[PDB]
């Protein structure tokens, strides 16, 4: 979901300072600015670290994982009690780790969401680097770092 | 620690928040006490 | 109580001939603690903090700056209750079934309660031994047809993330192969602040049998274990190194310190046999009786155990 | 999917009345229990809890499991769960069973057989017959209470 | 031909290992028993000891025994035999059983029935299916882990 | 815990543990980085360098054949001790830092093997022939990876002049908003190590 | 018995430390409530609706 | 709030008082009170309703 | 209340268990008071 190591079967090792950082519980930007916009939406599904897009039905318009011209934000973490997610609009840049589609993503390629908010290889839509090589986590999860800066 | 009570100064907000709430529930009280069904 | 159950007062009576655990020598006194608890889970909390990228220059005007995360982990600890049931002979009716020198059909293979009892007890014992050491339960020499365990119940031996070294095939009879082995799972060992501590190598009988020659001409004054207690003590700073040689093992060596702060045993306080309240009775000569234990309870630090394991392909 | 209703009830239950406040999924265990009945255990494979079961093999490092099924490989029926062991309780097939069961998606009287998902399915190999009518859980669950008495002939 | 043979020896035998212990012919009972088992005992004709078993009956002078069988003659399975008394043990067929029995001279997952000599053959009727392969305890001796669960 | 949220006090506690992790990793190797392979390294200022790499030292590499071969690597520590050139400051302790493989292998017997003696031994006496018989100290640093530094623990050679604001210090300002989370800011200084030339023995045993 | 009202002690409004201050005269404040916390007992509300259809 | 009893008035009969109180007495009989039932009662009521009472 | 003091009487099978437990206990703590590696 959003902390596996809640069911962690021994204690960690804490004496290493290096290659700690690329996890999955990494809420946030790898650099964040105190003036940077954050909005707090309720959302359906699991749109932890991908593309999100406004759905609108009676209650208030929600968010769920998306891209393409639909593209809204980026869902930088989740409050699950509440069931609210806390965005990054697409007007505002970002750096960070996100999921990526698959394990092809390369250093310098430029990048898309795609329908289930997952970056992929690519005109474009938005503006997005990658910054380092996909890295996988679990078995189908992949996470790159990949610097936001608008659309095109 | 009550609002009501002039002599109560509060040391800091955690402290005001508290004296907020007690008031509020002084008044509720108070509005029991003074309804008369 | 003891005026009214026979087989109390017959475990009360006969408990004392049980042999202590020998996996009490694996650890230090410091390093085993007592859980009151039957089935169930325990929980730690643990936090830890990490670096998402390089360090900001402060230099100008720049507000946006590198940032320092953090994350909680809760270990899980996994308690678990297993019964056996063993047949045995009637107290009343054991005057029709003792003999000249010992009580009990040989015939029919039919004990009285207190021995059944202490012969059951020592089996029991023996698999609680077998699971502390290895991290599996089985009865077959082949080690299929295992029990499914609940998760986060691991033994020394199959304890994940730890530091494990294979010796080829072909270089099963090269000790110097073998301890180029056990160096490099030493050297890739991380004991942190906590290393000044003793170390524990429990190794099998072909090991230790191989540990006597020479070291290499051949040397005329020291061996490979005396090696071994040195390049251990390098990294324990000149710590005790204990050795001991266990027939469970095959072909594997175990490596890791004696330390309560990185490997930590919480038994539950009925892990060892208990004898149950009821007793099966019919009309005839035969009872049935039940034994209880509870398995799960070892915490360990990531990468603080060497496993060597020599394949004999 | 769970023996225990998974949502937290957001009332207070009201108990007055005794009638028809059997029909939940969290009644575990038969109506008509006798303290003669043959009980088991087995490490669960998926979630069978109020279906029939079979036995299931795989490589032999690990002991046989049981799974939802029926057919010509039914063995028994799961009455209960232990969740956190992940233990079923089964009863076998030799020993007859009264109980609420799942129906796949029927009146008292029919003559019903297990399916391949451990479903009851009205009708051959398995005697079970249906005692009441379909009391609708969950828009895809339905439970009827059924005997299940051994294994007929042809 | 013996459940368990008594014979004297000169030396005792060092129990080495605790696994693999309970594959002999002495291994009497089931491997995993309910105090619910409804068990019985009749004169035994033969050896039926670790065989399914039919009802045989004489010219009248005496009661029924029990003799090694299967078939569409299966009564029950012998599982325990007093030589003295000339006793077997038998669980009915109708009700389940877990043991290690006879086999003709398999593996876990096939399918088993009973001969007209009281032993495990793979494949009608019975509800026999192995758990386990084949042990050599004899020459002519073969035995394999069963779970005889009634008749199809 | 859901959120990974801490108080004050720990989480600058765990920020300045890390911090001075990463202090004791850019003066031992003389580059920051925060990946175990090396790269993405931060640009950093000319005349800013750590003990590993410091210019115009004395460097040996011992070839990957002979990666397993004390022999090889005690010859070339011999030429590069005897390339150490300490002038008239000679007189003074020497200090040895080695990973963890090479202070397993400096436990082996001497070598057919010698009783008595071992490669520490045989080092310590090696180094004690350059230094006037002074005291050899020996370290064992994970950070390290197939490397063995040697230098004089004499001011008048090496010498360390760090910032009085080095080590991790909190800052004044402080992130406040309507909401429970608040931002904490931590400042460090980095360089300062002065050495003369050819002084330090930098032997790298090479795997591939 | 049958009808509870466990309110949190912070439901009612109260102003928030936070005070958003700029260059000129105009300055943003912040007010907290919390919402929840009502319990009953099935079938022990009638609720009658006049359809105006 | 759920598992309350729930009656509705038809549109063609919004304005008659008696269909109105017909309802709110099919209701009051389903209520379920209990051994509670020696309570005072609370019945909330729009202006219409008022004016209509 | 261990086993080791025939003074103890058990009064029930709880009590049985647990003074087995304790016994269990102190047998450990006596092997390792005797255990001389």
């Amino acid at each position: 979901m959003k902390n596996p190591q809640h069911d962690a079967s021994l204690l960690s090792n804490s004496n290493e300072f290096r290659d700690k950082n690329v996890e999955f519980f990494a809420s946030g930007g790898t650099r964040t600015s105190k003036f940077d916009k954050l909005e707090n939406h309720p959302f359906l599904g699991y749109p932890y670290k991908r593309g999100v897009k406004r759905v609108i039905q009676h209650y208030e318009p929600h968010v769920e994982a998306g891209g393409g011209e639909d593209l809204y934000g980026i869902c930088i973490d989740i409050d699950e009690f509440s069931k609210t997610a806390t965005i990054v609009p697409i007007t505002n840049n970002f750096e960070g780790y996100l999921v990526a589609k698959d394990s092809t993503v390369k250093v310098k390629d430029k990048l898309i969401f795609n329908k289930d908010g997952a970056l992929e290889k690519v005109k474009a839509t938005i503006n997005a680097t990658a910054l380092t090589d996909a890295k996988q986590i679990s078995n189908e999860v992949y996470l790159v770092k990949v610097a936001v800066f608008g659309n095109k | 620690a009550s609002l009501l009570d002039s002599n109560f100064v509060p040391i800091n907000f955690t402290e005001f928040v508290q004296a907020i709430s007690n008031t509020y529930k002084q008044r509720r009280i108070q509005f029991y006490e003074n309804l008369k069904r | 109580l003891f005026d009214e159950n026979y087989y109390a007062k017959a475990v009360a009576n006969i408990i004392g001939e049980v042999k202590d655990p020998i996996m009490y020598k694996w650890f230090s006194p410091d390093q085993i603690e007592d859980v009151d608890l039957q089935m169930g889970y325990q929980k730690t909390v643990k936090w830890d903090a990490f670096l998402n990228a390089n360090p900001t220059t402060i230099a100008n005007e720049v507000n946006t700056i590198s940032t320092i995360g953090f994350s909680s982990e809760v270990v899980r600890l996994n308690y678990l209750k297993l019964q056996y049931k063993f047949r045995h002979l009637k107290q009343t009716s054991e005057k029709f079934y003792t003999s000249d020198s010992y009580i009990g059909d040989i015939n029919n293979n039919l004990l009285p309660f207190a021995q059944a009892y202490k012969l059951a007890s020592s089996e029991i014992i023996k698999l609680i031994n077998h699971f502390v050491l290895t991290g599996t339960v089985s009865i077959q020499k082949d080690g299929k047809n295992q029990k499914r365990l609940l998760p986060n119940m691991y033994g020394l031996l199959n304890m994940p993330e730890q530091i494990k070294e294979e010796v080829a095939s072909g270089d099963k009879d090269k000790m110097d192969k073998i301890f180029e082995k056990i160096e490099a799972g030493l050297s890739k060992l991380e004991l942190g602040d906590e290393f000044s501590t003793p170390m524990m190598v429990i190794v099998d009988p072909a090991t230790s049998l191989k540990l006597v020659k020479p070291y290499a001409a051949a040397s005329s004054c020291e061996k490979w274990e005396d090696v071994l207690i040195q390049t251990i003590k390098a990294i324990n700073n000149r710590e005790d190194v204990y050795i001991e040689t266990s027939n469970l093992l095959k072909h594997k060596i175990l490596i890791y310190p004696l330390n309560s702060e990185l490997i930590k045993f919480k038994p539950s306080k009925y892990m060892l046999p208990t004898p149950n309240e009821q007793v099966d009775k019919d009309s005839t000569d035969v009872a049935h009786s039940y034994i209880d234990f509870v398995l799960g309870g070892l915490l360990a630090t990531r990468k603080t155990i060497l496993q060597v394991n020599i394949k004999q392909s | 999917l769970m023996k225990n209703p998974q949502q937290d009830s957001g009332l207070l239950s009201n108990s007055i009345d005794f009638r028809d406040q059997n029909l939940i999924f969290s009644n575990s265990g038969g109506v008509c229990t006798s303290s003669k009945d043959k009980i088991e255990n087995y490490p669960a494979k998926g979630y069978p809890y109020k279906r029939g079961v079979k036995l299931s093999f795989g490589d032999g490092t690990t002991e046989l499991e049981v799974e939802a099924g029926g057919g010509d490989d039914l063995y028994g029926v799961c009455s209960d769960i232990d969740e956190f062991s992940g233990m079923a309780t089964v009863i076998p097939i030799t020993n007859n069973f009264t109980g609420y069961l799942t129906l796949k998606k029927v009146n008292p009287g029919d003559k019903l057989n297990f399916n391949q998902h451990g479903e009851l399915e009205k009708v051959k190999s398995v005697n079970a017959i249906a005692l009441s009518k379909a009391h609708k859980l969950t828009e895809d669950l339905f439970i009827v209470l059924a005997s299940v008495f051994g294994n007929r002939a042809i």
